[PDB]
């Protein structure tokens, strides 16, 4: 990994820096606020 | 750090970011000059002993 | 993405609530980082990465 980071296949004796911490992205998850007050189509399929 | 900080949780930026160069690679190594300098001036002012 | 709230990060509990009039939560980067959930009555931390 500090190979790649240097772009040389050999490195010093010391500390250096890579990439920081991040979490892969796994999956996707969507919600809304739930269903509520529901438009009239009952009486307009099942009409008298 | 230069990914994560312009681009937050956006991994098509990663693709974007390289293309540019070496900017990072100075940018980083610009920064590690002021951040191993302080380190330099703590010991010149306090352990001539 | 809380209808319409894109974005990638992981979710914690927080122990803070909210008013019944807010919906949402920013921060110093003017961005979304604590929000009511949609569909259920509580506060949820967005923790970034
Ligand atoms: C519409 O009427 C039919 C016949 O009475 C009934 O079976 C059906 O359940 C009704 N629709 C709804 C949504 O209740
Ligand atoms: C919608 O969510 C709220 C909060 O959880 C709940 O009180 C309500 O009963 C829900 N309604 C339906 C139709 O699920």
């Amino acid at each position: 990994e500090t190979k790649c980071t240097l772009k040389s296949f050999t490195v010093e004796k010391g500390i250096y820096q890579t990439s920081n911490f991040r979490v892969q992205p796994t999956e996707s998850i969507v919600r809304f606020p739930n269903i509520t007050n529901l438009c009239p189509f009952d009486e307009v399929f099942n009409a008298t | 750090d230069c990914t994560m900080y312009i681009c937050g949780d956006s991994t098509e930026c990663s693709n974007l970011l390289l293309q540019y160069g070496s900017f990072c690679t100075q940018l980083k190594r610009a920064l590690t000059g002021i951040a191993v300098e302080q380190d330099k001036n703590t010991q010149e002012v306090f352990a001539q002993v | 993405n809380f209808n319409g709230l894109k974005g990638t990060g992981v979710l914690t509990e927080s122990n803070k609530k909210f008013l019944p009039f807010q919906q949402f939560g920013r921060d110093i980067a003017d961005t979304t980082d604590a929000v009511r959930d949609p569909q259920t009555l509580e506060i949820l931390d967005i923790t970034p990465c």
